[PDB]
């Protein structure tokens, strides 16, 4: 039973939990929150060994023209939901003539990960998927979907093994501001506020290197350079 | 984790794989690989290890060539080795016969880790006992990867698997701290040709023979070809007198 | 591979059981007592409901007796959801022997396909059997009316009278007892319902515990609406 | 499918899953043979009896196979026989032989402990009858193995190595029982040494006894012993 | 299809349907039989089928099977409309390769007591088979709303004899049924 | 997939384990109750929030299955979601597509029952580790609400309450319900068994409920076709949940 | 030992027992030699047979005029093999009219191998070959293990004992490879050779033989009285 | 083409074949026996296309036969008609169609009646009082709608076979060699002249 | 069945195959002689009860006219292995309007017998054959057939429980100038004295291969001749 995803005596399936654990093996953590037409993703980046190209090392991907996808967990199986969230969206628009929605490509990869709760012979994946878009419908939308299967959508979310000091710190920012979103115009102030959060939660300054920033808009999702977020980091620092 | 480990794709209750653990024991066992970006190119060097003067000089070929404009290299299982650059041809012909353009690098980094990553997923499969540094040059310039058996790869500015791995990765490092403007292709050669004779004073209880090769715009036009020849016997000038 | 979890159904032990065909008998030693019995001019069907609460519809459940077709009934005890599943096998049967001789399929055929279908589950395919017995009363114009039992093992056998789930060595002895060639279907109707009141492990049998049917003289098929159970327990003064 | 290995040899080089469907057969319910001069005659010791008819199966109108061990592993067997018997009849131009149709039966045991994924047939079988234009009698027998061979006399399940025994003793190899009535007798003081016969004679003269005639041989033996 | 030969038709009246058939089996111009009853039935509902007399059969041995079926799961007898779905599906699932025939539906359902036909929901009258445009033409000139069933079954046997006696392949005795709620009476028809 | 064999079998009690322990975790499920009525029948559950973040409503824990037939779940939520997939697809293509016509309760919970016994003995799977109480309307039957356990059991109720819950739910349905039990007072009931079994914060953003009632023709979407009813199914709004708890 | 029941499992130190395994199955087979020289190449078996009256099992198959091998393990695996290279073989013949490469030959040997460790339900091949041929490159020896591996050498040999005349060959190597106008001095080289793996036995007419491939030398098997010259 | 003719009497079934067998240009055989028996009460006649007749009528007797193994019991002609009628309307929607026609005289001995069943190649089934395939209705029905009666013996409905023959042999082209005949009846079946 | 029936031993040999082997050894003897008149073949007829009808045992099979086999183990495995040598032998007649070879013939048997596992037959055959034949290449060839896939060529051969012994007195009184008629005594004597049961017509049987008239199985008759006739020679012996 520890070894199969088959029910145990107390109804658990361990292959799941441990899972989840996996997706802490990076011991990265991401935030998403929700302006009022944009979603931004802020993920830590750590690139210790000097040899390494830092451009290759991101966890953060281009899905579709309007769907991010931040994966917490090894690069290794992000990579596979990667690839099968890129031909199901462009399989979505090739069979229904319409951009595939954040919410519907999470419930596709959130079911994917159920078969692999159910059918013995695939292990889940070792990693949690948070989806990013402006939806046409349904404004900015943060979808995030977990080797359980289980997904919802969220106000705004962090993910990682310091997910609680983020979670609870946004918590008390929507409670200091009674507003489901952070209501500011322009997505470079929304980096900015998510930004300046990771830093109060996780006490740690950045370096322009130190971060990956996605922005979804209602045109496209695309990802800053490091020199985009120096101009933000510079302007947290100014302003 | 004396439970876990015997079959591929089980979690650990601290969420590893221990047979892809235990695949990278095999990589560290293998003879040392490395490859080095240069400022248009890659180097690609190995260690081929003399077991007996009765192997033929030259001739048992470890450097791979796919399409013709990427190498691979790989240490460990030498057969899992050649098992995946079969994959990768595969791959690099079917996207030239999709899109004619020969396959970009980072694609074809992403075909192979797909597929390693895919002998991770079922306990009907083993996985890759090797890690492959490969790379090239394509429309964008040079790319270097190094490849693991997870499936896990990015890229680099050098890359060195196998037994002398740490010793290769610190002169590496201290190569790309005193070149910061980068490398050129023949001193990336004669660097590389350093780097393995560096890495077997370890691993010293048999000869070696070293095998180079190169990706270069200016020197090779942008094709995988052998070090052969002249340079060879300069590369390994250098190193000796380097280490004498 | 997979091997190491393979339970290995379809082997047989060391005295030459099968040891999951006897553990689903045992399965099925637990399921509420049916009965048979073949009288003179008809079949009875009668079985004890296992489940009960005030808050079922007893009007609507119909988990124990099936028919099979407008000649033939099945009582059912062993989990319902396998019984259901052979039941619409048996159904499509019976119409394709329809559709094959235009002529009404013989009950021994019937239960003979079925039993083989159990069979097969016993000897390849390394699935479980399904967890059922069926009685089965029918009539043909071959032999007329005809009551058969068959067990996981795919075994099926003739009987005058017959009982099958918990209480059967009781059930059994009792009809051993009190069965007679020539009593009517009035007469084993009263058999019927003194014996589940004799082996009940309630404390007393009354309407909602029960279903019943007949099949009597053409032969018309009768599943006993719960009122004229009332009816009958009252007319036997059971209760 | 599933194609798992389930009848392996053991280290001393048995397959324990054949000898353990041996162990089915022994438990089984008896079949005894006993082959005469011009006739086989096979017999067997609140169930309807219309509906729980004799064991002994007709294969084709001149083959008879009776059976012990695992009642519907045996149906499975009998289908096919009977299945091969009108196929050899169909293309080709004859009834199948007692032999060929053995042999037929005792493949597919064999085939069942060399395949994967499949238990072995836990039956053994008497098979009795005469070739289509012959008139020496047959009786041969099967085992889970697919061994098959052919007897004068035999019994197969629960008592059989007792009734074997008294086979032995009683049987001539050399003066066979001469009539019907004699292969009814040997065979009923056989089982009663611990009823339902079937007398196959040629022409495919298959005849069920009446159990008052049945009763009539046992009478007789209770009253000669 | 026209191997064969044969009428169906059908005809809504005041809480009432009626359905009839020619007898009349043949091989092109040789008759082989006037027994070839066309209407079948399942439960409450009728069915006529014209075409191939192969297909007649098969279609019928089919939609019993299917409504046996559904008896036995539903717990109740397949109503008209549920029926002529049924019908609609099972001869598009061989849309290529098809049966050649003409289905009429007709009965009352057993709720609501609606008479229906089909062949849609053309409430008024019905038309299949060799002779339709004959019976297109009596049934257009003949037909009135709100027909009791003897004025209906006047009406409807008098489309169908009149029809019959101008097609070559058709007749040989009619069928009438004549379907109400609590009753069916079938009708033999002497044709001339 | 090398996991041809059943994963489920009998122990030498007769016990089928993996079931057992699917029912061990539908019952430490979120509390979901079903009460018919004469005129209707309702579904509610508890929407337990994973996080303060997370937007509840973008999950569904009650689902239409048909116009006419809804279903809610405790136990597993990704299984039931899986399920719903499933029992609308058989739906459309084991009924409306060959018939016109949506299935009745019965015939859609037997398809649904079917696929969660298969689970329970084909290669390689686990047991839905859910219970379904499925509540809907045909013109026939009626009004019907039914249970579906992880064996593909089901069992028609008049009232009746799954998960952690279910025994004082139960017990208290029992008192409550009766023949004479009237849709409104069938939902003033269920709020009742709910709010002795939610974790404190009761209200419209933390339970979902259905009813199964009269047709709602402004749900139809288009006119004139008087003979297509509009849909028995309908969620209550949060607001609607909260002005009914403030009369409660 | 928990991890040797398949092929697809590591060991805590990333060896696969099963192949290992599948070595000692070669290590138990009897001698064969190869060497070459630049014209010819060379193979010497000793076979073994069952007991005084049964043959001696053939140890050398010829693939084809150019190209033969020799076993040590586990025969009807060489078979297959052999029946393999012979299918590649014959597709470079009617696809392109190209003899195959030995080299190319050795690599395909090794892809065919490298599954059965790979993948569950299959087995290690049990054998090693020694495949000598000629080719537009000259003569040329492969040592194929059924890990998959395939060397390229002047000399080796594979089975029991076999290290002494691996031993020799090292010793002798600068001698044998110029070997160029003269086959028989090449057999006679690994006769000796073979020499150095004899333990309690002797070389006979039985249990030799002997092949030769080369530049103008079909490859060609010597046994019987063909080789009591070499004896 | 061939000849068969069959008449239900009171008592039996009287089937009637031709015995001709055509190739091309030469009668090869005058005694062919178009006839199986399927059953110790029911008989199967057959005509149309070369091999096809024989290889249908031989699996269907295989059919059967193995039925009444299987059950130790014999099939009704009823359900034996349907069952053939069956397998040529599979024929018509297969790859290659069983061009075979015929007729299935059969002694129903729980009704204890003669029954005789038509069914053509496209599987049109039909029970006729009498029966025929191709030209031979043609020339033979005009006799029997003129001649038969139900309660005729056996003997009666061979006098009226002979008329429908002699016709046949008058106005039909073709030499067809004669006729076989069979009787199926309460004792089986035999063979009559 | 923890282990896989592919799997090696750490001492490089199968499993299944070895167990296999023991299997062989608890069949019946079968013995092969060679000689340049002809190939005997005599087997050991293991009747377990009197009842048992001697002449259905049939261990000595004719696979084509100059080819026969004796088995020893499990003996219902053999009708396969028969089966296919037969079919192939047929099929080379078919293919080249030849005889087969009888090496050729032993092959394809013996390529049939490693092809087991999973993912094919679920284990190897539990029987050995003795594969006597004649061809012109040849001649008069016997070759023992193993479930490990290989065979040897053998002038004389015994296979079985008696194997060791038989083996040991082949060894002793096998040589190239033995007589058709000497090695039938041969056969008879090693089987008498490696037979449990008194050896007879009955508990025993022979057979030849010679070109002139192919294999055939001999009689009771000829067989109790040349038992009696061993009988008398004994005396000398």
């Amino acid at each position: 039973d520890r070894h199969i995803t088959i029910f145990s005596p107390e109804g658990r399936l361990y292959q799941v939990e441990y899972a989840f654990k996996a997706t802490n093996q990076t011991n990265i953590n991401s935030l998403a929150v929700r302006g009022k037409d944009c979603t931004v993703v802020i993920s830590q980046k750590k690139v210790p060994d000097k040899l390494l190209d830092p451009t290759t090392v991101s966890y953060i991907f281009c899905i579709s023209r309007t769907i991010g996808m931040v994966v917490n967990g090894p690069i290794p199986d992000a990579r596979n939901a990667a690839l099968r969230a890129k031909a199901e969206a462009a399989e979505f628009r090739y069979k229904y003539g319409y951009d595939m929605p954040c919410d519907v490509l999470a419930k596709r990869m959130a079911n994917l990960s159920q078969i692999y709760t159910q059918r013995a012979y695939m292990r889940p994946l070792g990693v949690i998927l948070t989806f990013v878009s402006v939806d046409e419908e349904l404004g900015p939308s943060i979808y995030k979907t977990d080797p359980a299967g289980y997904y919802v959508g969220y106000k705004a979310t962090a993910t990682g093994p310091k997910q609680q000091e983020i979670t609870t710190n946004l918590e008390n920012h929507f409670k200091k501001s009674k507003i489901d979103h952070i209501n500011e115009e322009s997505w470079e102030k929304v980096v900015e506020f998510a930004i300046t959060h990771m830093i109060d939660a996780l006490g740690t300054e950045f370096s322009k290197n130190d971060l990956e920033v996605g922005v979804a808009t209602k045109d496209k999702f695309f990802t800053l350079s490091a020199e985009n977020i120096e101009e933000r980091l510079v302007a947290i620092a100014e302003q | 984790g004396t439970g876990y480990d015997l079959s591929n794709s089980v979690f650990s209750p601290d969420g590893r794989n221990f047979q892809v653990e235990y695949a990278v024991k095999a990589v560290e066992n293998g003879t040392t690989s490395i490859g080095i970006k240069c400022n248009d190119g890659v180097v690609f060097a190995v260690e081929k290890l003399i077991t007996s003067k009765l192997l033929v000089p030259q001739k048992n070929v470890k450097i791979q060539v796919v399409d013709r404009h990427i190498g691979c290299v790989y240490s460990g299982l030498i057969p899992d080795g050649r098992h995946l650059v079969n994959r990768g041809r595969e791959e690099a012909a079917s996207f030239k016969k999709l899109y004619k353009t020969p396959i970009p690098i980072p694609a074809f980094a992403d075909r192979l880790g797909q597929y390693v990553q895919a002998h991770t997923l079922y306990n009907s499969v083993r996985p890759f006992g090797v890690s492959t540094i490969f790379g090239g040059v394509d429309k964008n310039g040079a790319h270097l990867y190094m490849l693991e058996p997870s499936g896990s790869y990015w890229g680099y500015k050098g890359a060195a698997t196998g037994k002398g791995r740490q010793s290769a990765k610190a002169e590496l490092e201290k190569l790309v701290d005193h070149h910061p403007e980068g490398l050129s292709a023949r001193e990336a050669v004669k660097q590389a040709a350093k780097i393995i004779y560096l890495a077997h004073e370890d691993n010293k209880e048999k000869d070696f023979e070293l095998e180079i090769s190169w990706c270069s715009l200016s020197e090779t036009n942008g094709l995988h070809k052998f070090v052969k020849g002249d340079l060879l016997q300069e590369a390994i000038d250098f190193a000796q007198k380097e280490i004498n | 591979g997979s091997r190491r979890y393979d339970s290995r159904t379809t082997i047989f032990s060391p005295e030459g059981r099968l040891y999951q065909v006897e553990y689903a008998l045992e399965s099925i030693s637990h399921a509420g007592t049916a009965i048979g019995i073949m009288a003179s001019d008809g079949i009875v069907l009668a079985a004890e409901r296992k489940v009960t609460s005030t808050l079922l519809e007893q009007d609507t459940s119909t988990e124990k007796l099936y028919k099979l077709n407008d000649k033939i009934a099945v009582a059912v005890a062993g989990l319902t959801a396998d019984a259901e599943i052979l039941i619409n096998t048996a159904r499509i049967h019976a119409q394709n022997y329809l559709k094959t001789y235009n002529e009404d399929i013989p009950v021994e055929i019937l239960v003979r396909r079925l039993s083989d279908i159990k069979q097969g589950y016993t000897q390849h395919g390394g699935l479980r059997p399904f967890g059922v017995s069926f009685i089965y009363a029918g009539y043909d114009d071959r032999y007329g009316y005809q009551l058969y039992t068959s067990n996981p093992s795919g075994n099926y056998t003739g009987w005058k009278a017959i009982s099958v789930g918990a209480n059967t060595s009781a059930a059994q002895t009792l009809l051993q007892m009190d069965y007679k060639d020539d009593m009517k279907v009035d007469d084993a109707i009263e058999l019927a319902l003194k014996t589940l009141s004799k082996t009940t492990d309630s404390s007393a049998l009354t309407y909602d515990r029960l279903e019943f049917a007949t099949i009597r003289k053409e032969v018309y098929q009768k599943i006993f609406k719960p009122q004229e159970i009332k009816d009958i327990l009252v007319k036997t003064g059971i209760t | 499918g599933y194609d798992r290995a389930l009848s392996i040899f053991s280290p001393d080089g048995h397959i324990f899953q054949v000898e353990y469907a041996l162990e089915a057969v022994k438990r089984g319910t008896c079949a005894v043979g006993v082959k005469g001069k011009n006739c086989v005659v096979l017999g067997c010791e609140l169930q309807d009896t219309r509906i729980t008819p004799s064991k002994v199966s007709k294969i084709d109108s001149h083959v008879v196979l009776s059976f012990s061990g695992l009642n519907a592993d045996s149906r499975i067997l009998i289908e096919k026989a009977r299945v091969e018997a009108q196929s050899h009849r169909l293309t080709l131009e004859d009834p199948v032989t007692v032999e060929y149709l053995t042999r037929y039966v005792a493949g597919v045991q064999q085939r069942y402990t060399q395949s994967g994924g499949v238990r072995p047939f836990g039956v053994s079988t008497l098979i009795a009858g005469f070739d289509p234009r012959d008139d020496e009698p047959k009786l041969y027998q099967t085992e889970p193995s697919g061994i098959y061979s052919s007897w004068s006399a035999q019994t197969i399940g629960r008592n059989s190595k007792t009734v074997r025994e008294f086979l032995e003793k009683n049987y001539d190899r050399k003066e066979p029982p001469a009539t019907v009535e004699e292969c009814v007798k040997l065979t009923v003081r056989s089982l009663l040494e611990v009823i339902e016969i079937t007398v196959v004679k040629p022409d495919s003269d298959i005849v069920a006894l009446s159990s008052e005639e049945i009763n009539q041989y046992v009478t007789q033996i209770e009253q000669e012993k | 299809s026209s191997i064969n030969g044969g009428i169906v038709v059908a005809m809504t009246g005041k809480d009432c349907v009626a359905i009839a058939c020619d007898l009349r089996l043949g091989s092109q111009s040789l008759g082989v039989s006037n027994k070839f009853e066309k209407i079948f039935h399942y439960g409450h509902v009728f069915l006529g089928i014209t075409g191939l007399a192969t297909d007649v059969t098969t279609l019928n041995e089919m939609f019993r099977y299917k409504t046996n079926l559904y008896k036995l799961k539903e717990e109740r007898a397949i109503e008209p409309e549920t029926f002529t779905q049924l019908v609609s599906s099972s001869l598009y699932e061989r849309r290529f390769g098809p049966y050649f025939v003409g289905p009429v539906v007709a009965g009352i359902n057993s709720k609501s007591g609606k008479p229906f036909i089909a062949g849609d929901e053309a409430k008024d009258f019905i038309v299949s088979g060799t002779a339709s445009d004959q019976l297109f033409g009596m049934c257009e000139s003949l037909y009135e709303p709100n027909l009791e069933p003897e004025d209906l079954f006047e009406t409807i046997s008098q489309a169908l004899l009149n029809a019959a006696d101008r097609d070559a392949l058709s007749g040989w005795g009619a069928v009438v049924y004549i379907i109400k709620k609590d009753e069916v009476v079938k009708r033999y028809l002497k044709m001339r | 997939d090398r996991y041809s064999f059943s994963l489920t079998t009998f122990s030498p009690s007769g016990k089928l384990g993996q079931i057992d322990y699917a029912l061990t975790a539908v019952k430490q499920g979120v509390t979901s109750l079903g009460i018919k009525a004469t005129n209707g029948v309702v579904i509610a559950t508890e929407k337990k929030s994973s996080s303060p973040l997370a937007m509840s409503e973008t999950l569904s824990k009650v689902s239409l299955l048909t116009p006419d037939i809804g279903a809610v779940y405790s136990g597993m939520g990704p299984d039931y979601r899986v399920l719903v997939d499933k029992s609308r697809k058989v739906a459309h293509t084991s009924y409306k597509r060959i018939y016109g016509e949506y299935p009745p309760t019965k015939l859609l919970v037997s398809e649904v029952a079917k696929i969660m016994q298969e689970a329970t003995q084909s290669g390689g799977v686990r047991p839905f580790g859910v219970s379904l109480l499925i509540a809907g309307h045909d013109e026939f039957n009626g009004f019907s609400l039914y249970q579906v356990d992880p064996s593909g059991s089901y069992f028609p109720w008049k009232a009746t309450a799954i998960g952690k819950g279910s025994v004082a739910a139960k017990t208290f349905l029992e008192k409550r319900w009766n023949d004479e039990l009237e849709l409104e007072d069938a939902i003033h009931i269920a709020l009742l068994t709910l709010k002795e079994s939610v974790e404190g914060e009761f209200n419209g953003d933390t339970i979902e409920l259905a009813i199964i009632g009269d047709e709602n023709p402004d749900l139809l979407g288009y006119t004139g076709i008087p003979t297509d009813k509009g849909p028995r199914f309908r969620k209550l709004t949060s607001q609607e949940i909260n002005d009914r708890l403030e009369a409660l | 030992n928990n991890y040797d029941g398949d092929t697809v499992t590591f060991s805590p130190t990333g060896r696969l027992f099963q192949v290992e395994y599948a070595l000692e199955a070669i290590k138990q087979g009897s001698v064969t030699v190869g060497l070459r020289s630049n014209t010819h190449a060379v193979l010497v078996a000793l076979k073994r047979n069952a007991d005084e009256l049964s043959s001696y099992q053939k140890k050398i198959i010829k693939c084809d005029e150019h190209m033969g091998l020799s076993l040590a393990g586990l025969a009807p695996d060489a078979r297959v093999l052999s029946n393999y290279l012979r299918q590649q073989c014959n597709y470079s013949s009617l696809v392109f009219n190209r003899k195959l490469a030995v080299e190319r030959a050795g690599h395909l040997l090794c892809d065919k191998a490298q599954k059965n460790t790979q993948s569950y339900g299959g087995r290690p091949y049990g054998v090693g070959l020694l495949i000598i041929g000629y080719d537009k490159s000259g003569a040329h020896l492969l040592e194929f293990q059924p890990s998959g591996n395939v060397t390229e050498l002047y000399g080796t040999a594979i089975g029991a004992r076999s290290q002494g005349a691996k031993t020799y060959l090292e010793r002798t190597l600068d001698t044998f490879i110029k070997i160029d106008g003269n086959p028989d001095e090449l057999i006679k080289a690994g006769v000796e050779a073979i020499s150095q793996s004899l333990r309690d036995e002797s070389l006979t007419v039985d249990n030799l033989s002997i092949a030769i491939v080369g530049k103008d030398t079909p490859f060609t098997i010597y046994d019987g009285e063909a080789v009591a010259k070499y004896i | 083409m061939d000849i068969i003719l069959g008449i239900r009497v009171q008592d039996s079934v009287i089937l009637a074949s031709s015995k001709a067998v055509t190739r091309g240009i030469s009668v090869l055989k005058d005694s062919d026996d178009k006839t199986r028996q399927l059953s110790p009460h029911t008989l199967m006649s057959f005509a149309g296309e070369a091999g096809d007749t024989v290889q249908f009528a031989e699996y269907i007797q295989a059919n059967i036969q193995l039925y009444s193994i299987r059950e130790d019991y014999e099939l009704s002609p009823q359900a034996v008609s349907s069952f053939v009628r069956q397998e040529l309307a599979k024929s018509i929607r297969s790859r290659r169609p069983y061009q075979v026609n015929v007729l299935i005289g059969g002694y129903d001995k729980k009704k204890n009646k003669p029954e005789l069943y038509q069914i053509d190649y496209l599987g049109t089934k039909v029970e006729l009082p009498y029966g025929a395939h191709g030209y031979s209705g043609f020339y033979t029905f005009s006799l029997l709608d003129h001649h038969y009666r139900p309660d005729m013996t056996t003997e009666e409905g061979l006098d009226l076979l002979k008329l429908c023959v002699q016709e046949l042999e008058k106005r039909m082209p073709m030499d067809f060699k004669g006729v076989i005949v069979k009787i199926v009846d309460k004792d089986g079946i035999r063979q009559v002249d | 069945y923890d282990r896989g029936v592919s799997t090696f031993s750490p001492e490089g040999r199968l499993f299944q195959v070895e167990y296999s082997l023991e299997a062989i050894k608890l069949g019946s003897t079968a013995i092969g002689i060679a000689t340049k008149e002809g190939v005997v073949l005599g087997v050991e007829k293991r009747a377990t009860s009197p009842l048992l009808e001697s002449d259905s045992i049939e261990k000595i099979v004719e696979i084509d006219r100059h080819i026969g086999c004796a088995m020893s183990g499990l003996t219902a495995d053999a009708r396969s292995m028969i089966e296919h040598a037969r079919t192939a032998a047929v099929t080379h007649n078919l293919y080249y309007d030849e005889d087969i070879n009888v090496e050729s013939l032993t092959q394809s048997v013996c390529d049939l017998a490693l092809r087991f596992g999973e993912g094919l037959m679920s284990r190897p055959f539990g029987v050995a054959l003795l594969i006597a034949g004649h061809d012109a290449d040849d001649g008069y060839q016997l070759f023992h057939a193993e479930p490990s896939g290989t065979f040897y060529r053998y002038n004389a051969k015994a296979i079985g429980s008696g194997s060791e012994g038989a083996q040991a007195e082949l060894l002793n009184e096998w040589h190239s100038s033995l007589t058709l008629k000497e090695a039938e005594l041969l056969v008879l004597k090693i089987l008498k004295q490696v037979m449990e049961e008194k050896l007879d017509e009955n508990n025993a049987q022979l057979s030849c291969i010679t070109k002139q008239d192919g294999f055939k199985i001999y009689d009771n008759e000829k067989t109790a001749e040349l038992i009696k006739e061993l009988k008398e020679k004994e005396a000398a012996e």
